[PDB]
RNA sequence: AGGACCGAACCGACUAAUGUUGAAAAAUUAGCGGAUGACUUGUGGCUGGGGGUGAAAGGCCAAUCAAACCGGGAGAUAGCU
RNA sequence: GCUCGCCGGAAGACCAAGGGUUCCUGUCCAACGUUAAUCGGGGCAGGGUGAGUCGACCCCUAAGGCGAGGCCGAAAGGCGUAGUCGAUGGGAAACAGGUUAAUAUUCCUGUACUUGGUGUUACUGCGAAGGGGGGACGGAGAAGGCUAUGUUGGCCGGGCGACGGUUGUCCCGGUUUAAGCGUGUAGGCUGGUUUUCCAGGCAAAUCCGGAAAAUCAAGGCUGAGGCGUGAUGACGAGGCACUACGGUGCUGAAGCAACAAAUGCCCUGCUUCCAGGAAAAGCCUCUAAGCAUCAGGUAACAUCAAAUCGUACCCCAAACCGACACAGGUGGUCAGGUAGAGAAUACCAAGGCGCUUGAGAGAACUCGGGUGAAGGAACUAGGCAAAAUGGUGCCGUAACUUCGGGAGAAGGCACGCUGAUAUGUAGGUGAGGUCCCUCGCGGAUGGAGCUGAAAUCAGUCGAAGAUACCAGCUGGCUGCAACUGUUUAUUAAAAACACAGCACUGUGCAAACACGAAAGUGGACGUAUACGGUGUGACGCCUGCCCGGUGCCGGAAGGUUAAU
């Protein structure tokens, strides 16, 4: 059928990137557990 | 003016394959491998400044480097630029 | 005027048009359109507050006399047109130093009447003066109820209300719903039964219609489940609670009237 | 070289009951 | 002209057979309904969990929904195995 | 390499999304490929994407997002004005041909075009965070003109046939050419030109709008296609050749006409309907500020620039989404031949493939199918499944009915090929030629040539003429629901949901009501012919009795009654 991810950048980018992370209270908290949890990619951009 | 030192930054390499070889005596145009953050007029004044020879138009493109697997661990070789320098209409460079 | 249209389709075979020749077919006036993006009953926050509101055809808001301003200048009606926002249709006037508008129809308004504002003007209808200079007894509509604001009272199709005293500084209204009303008395209102007044001799004929108009379908209370609504449930068909809104407040028979400020401005209550 | 591809069986999805009931 | 007619694109999903540890965690084949509209679809936006949205089935909200998922309270509790 | 098969509105071609070197060469076959493998979308090394014109970046905005101040909020923060971002839309400009193993509207050849600076010549009212015009907009339909594109003839070149005949009314192949520039046609739209004035477009006006007056009823705007030109060129079937059999260079004729014709163009047009159909910048124009012949503007003319990024490859898939090289899913563009109404369907061309396990043997049994004696629903929960009916034209058609319907009711007839009417008819197209001609892409008789139904009569063939593929089963009584629609993605598509219509009720606008402590916003840029809520569910006939119970509405005289 139609599978539940059909990918596109911009949306992918836009929702899941590090500004749209970056621009809020508890989107700064995800990335500062990612620092501290010391991963590869903070996030998709 | 470009500056002298960035004018000597920006020449890298030239270019060694079957298509700059005839694209060096069918068309004079030198392939020459620059800089990743060259652009197309400090590459025309550089080729005219350093190797001393009257140029027509530059043609640039970047080449995307491959990604290999040496060993066990895949890694990613460095993307770079390449130009196509053309020269003018009967004049020698090598 | 209404035109039954002949039942060669189910679904055309109940629809009733209400055809005129007057209506201008052709374009608007540039300069009074605007933009007017569709709500869809969804607020700020982003909820639907209001509910069936969602869909139907693009309409462009126009921009109308609501106020009457130019007072003093004898405006003869261009043309009639067919306003999609509101129920009545508009008439496009032209002034006499050449700056056009558009003022909501009255009754027996065509293109050629002189319709004038102000406080000079004379009875016929369309004129809008002061109901400090209103005959008492008549008929008016567009009418303000807070001096300089743009008319508020009885501007839809066909209706209309009645000015059936004055004392003091005050005019009392019986307004279209029968209920009588304080109006300050330096309020312009304006002559006449407003136009589309066989608006309600139209029928829709089909569903589609609603939709065109741009209402969804509503789901009565009584199909549905008691997590969705309070009278949802029951096998079978069960309605044994006593009638109430999808939040728990009955409809059939209560008064919600709130505002106390503004309770000093009914004469009488309608009936 | 040596690849080594044998990756660990996640294999389990889920399941349903869509079976004939004695009841 | 039409939420008109018969019918391919396109949307579906009514019947049968085949598969059902399959080719496929809902499909193929042969027929079937709509097919100028309350149609369908691309691209971007919006509504967040007792909340959304619902032409209303307790349906849908990432193969999960009579209240999602991820972490935490947390080694909840368990007269039960 | 030779055959054979399959798709051919795709199983062909070009893309966007998406992926990220899979593209091409050389080498190896350990692992991967559902087997072997010298093969590969596998490993390894090397190569490969060239843009003033394509697309992003850029200028302009939509839904919307962030939102200096501000309002609001225990804190976090919520909303929102100026603004500033946000394309799927608006905005300048390039086509043809050739080459690479791999790019090409990017490279090379030919011919172009756009926006800016600078500077030189001439001339003088320039200037906006503003005013105005325009940009700038629906659905359906219908006709006309065309084009893509095909078919037929001619013309040029090749051929005289492995088997009867084949110098002909024969067979095969080609018969290509653009952008740009001029010419402004088929058409559509608009009355123009000039003078004076104005309660108007926040002031400003010569711009727009509005009035009055003179003159001319033809000036302007928009516009596919054609004809030149580009082109004397390129492209071209082919020959001539040097050999690494892979190739490679020079030459190279004809290169027209008629007809048919699109969903593409004129068309962002015209007719018509109501459900009344984006915004801002480009762009044109008026001026206030001011700047004062300084600057600037505009007709040229030369000269410089046009940056950065993606340009490989797949792109209905073996490379994206599905754990897989998975019969699944995925939006746009191009749409040839023969029958056909058709983009169905059958066979095909260009093109691309034969679905990454094969060889046997021809048991039960299972799957997909074909036919069947005699009977025809006896099968069975139930005509489930199969079988049949199928087309085009004509004849004909009932009960009932809301006058539309029922209805394609049912039911029946004709259907091929050949000859005649007519050596190809009616009709369509219109070359000549002739006359005017406000002289040109002008208009009338003129009908050559080209194409071309359909019908009647006769003959004849077959068992069967819609011969294949595609292609209604029909009728009678009745329940339920008025109908078209929508739903339990993935066991339930219905008698359930909706629906137009009916009624009750709330609501006088700072509405009722909802979401939010609150601001606010939806309601609504709407105003009782409107809006919310509730029940019912077209249309016809109708809606009868009860206010004891529980609600709701009206009373505030009395009993009981809180903080204080
Ligand atoms: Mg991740
Ligand atoms: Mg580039
Ligand atoms: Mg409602
Ligand atoms: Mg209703
Ligand atoms: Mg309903
Ligand atoms: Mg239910
Ligand atoms: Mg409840
Ligand atoms: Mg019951
Ligand atoms: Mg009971
Ligand atoms: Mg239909
Ligand atoms: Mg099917
Ligand atoms: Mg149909
Ligand atoms: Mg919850
Ligand atoms: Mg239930
Ligand atoms: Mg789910
Ligand atoms: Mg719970
Ligand atoms: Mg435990
Ligand atoms: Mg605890
Ligand atoms: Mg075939
Ligand atoms: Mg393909
Ligand atoms: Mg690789
Ligand atoms: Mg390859
Ligand atoms: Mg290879
Ligand atoms: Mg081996
Ligand atoms: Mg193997
Ligand atoms: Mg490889
Ligand atoms: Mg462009
Ligand atoms: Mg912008
Ligand atoms: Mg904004
Ligand atoms: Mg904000
Ligand atoms: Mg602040
Ligand atoms: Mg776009
Ligand atoms: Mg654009
Ligand atoms: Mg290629
Ligand atoms: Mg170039
Ligand atoms: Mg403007
Ligand atoms: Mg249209
Ligand atoms: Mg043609
Ligand atoms: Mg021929
Ligand atoms: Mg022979
Ligand atoms: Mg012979
Ligand atoms: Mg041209
Ligand atoms: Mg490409
Ligand atoms: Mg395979
Ligand atoms: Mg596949
Ligand atoms: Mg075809
Ligand atoms: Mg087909
Ligand atoms: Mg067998
Ligand atoms: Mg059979
Ligand atoms: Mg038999
Ligand atoms: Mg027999
Ligand atoms: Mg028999
Ligand atoms: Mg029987
Ligand atoms: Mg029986
Ligand atoms: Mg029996
Ligand atoms: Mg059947
Ligand atoms: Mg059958
Ligand atoms: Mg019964
Ligand atoms: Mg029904
Ligand atoms: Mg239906
Ligand atoms: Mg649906
Ligand atoms: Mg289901
Ligand atoms: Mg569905
Ligand atoms: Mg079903
Ligand atoms: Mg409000
Ligand atoms: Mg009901
Ligand atoms: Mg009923
Ligand atoms: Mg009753
Ligand atoms: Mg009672
Ligand atoms: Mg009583
Ligand atoms: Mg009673
Ligand atoms: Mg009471």
């Amino acid at each position: 059928m139609k599978r539940t991810f059909q990918p596109s950048v911009l949306k992918r980018n836009r929702s899941h990137g590090f500004r749209a992370r970056m621009a809020t209270k508890n989107g700064r908290q995800v990335l500062a557990r990612r620092r501290a949890k010391g991963r590869a990619r903070l996030t998709v951009s | 003016m470009i500056r002298e030192e960035r004018l000597l930054k920006v020449l890298r390499a030239p270019h060694v394959s079957e298509k700059a070889s005839t694209a060096m005596e069918k068309s004079n145009t030198i392939v020459l491998k620059v800089a990743k953050d060259a652009t197309k007029a400090e590459i025309k004044a550089a080729v005219q400044k350093l190797f001393e020879v009257e140029v027509e138009v530059v043609n640039t493109l970047v080449v995307k480097g491959k990604v290999k697997r040496h060993g066990q661990r895949i890694g990613r070789r460095s993307d770079w630029k390449k130009a196509y320098v053309t020269l003018k209409e009967g004049q020698n460079l090598d | 005027a209404v035109v039954k249209c002949k039942p060669t389709s189910p679904g055309r075979r109940h629809v009733v048009k209400v055809v005129n020749p007057e209506l201008h077919k052709g374009k608007p006036f540039a300069p009074l359109l605007e933009k007017n993006s569709k709500s869809g009953g969804r607020n700020n926050n982003g909820r639907i507050t209001t509910r069936h509101i969602g869909g139907g055809h693009k309409q462009a808001y126009r921009i109308v006399d609501f106020k009457r301003n130019k007072d003093g200048i004898p405006a003869v009606v261009e043309r009639l047109e067919y306003d999609p926002n509101r129920s009545a249709n508009i008439a496009l006037v032209l002034y006499k130093d050449g700056e056009r508008r558009y003022i909501l129809a009255p009754k027996g308004l065509k293109a050629g009447d002189q319709i004038q504002s102000g406080v000079d003007a004379a009875i016929k209808p369309g004129n809008t003066l002061p109901m400090r200079n209103i005959p008492v007894g008549s008929t008016v509509h567009n009418v303000e109820m807070k001096p300089g604001k743009g008319g508020q009272l009885a501007r839809s199709a066909g209706t209309y209300v009645q000015i059936v005293a004055r004392d003091g500084a005050y005019v009392t209204l019986r307004l279209r719903s029968g209920e009588m009303r304080k109006v300050e008395a330096d309020c312009r209102a304006t002559l006449g039964e407003v136009g589309n007044a066989e608006h309600m001799l139209r029928v829709l004929g089909k569903a589609g219609a609603a939709r065109w108009r741009g209402v969804r379908p509503t789901v009565r209370g009584t199909a549905m489940n008691p997590v969705d609504h309070p009278h949802g449930g029951g096998e079978g068909r069960n309605f044994g609670k006593h009638p109430v809104t999808p939040w728990g407040v009955q409809t059939k028979g209560k008064k919600t009237r709130s505002n106390k400020r503004t309770d000093k401005f009914i004469v009488r209550r309608r009936s | 070289a040596a690849a080594a591809a044998a990756a660990a069986a996640a294999a389990a999805a889920a399941a349903a009951a869509a079976a004939a009931a004695a009841a």
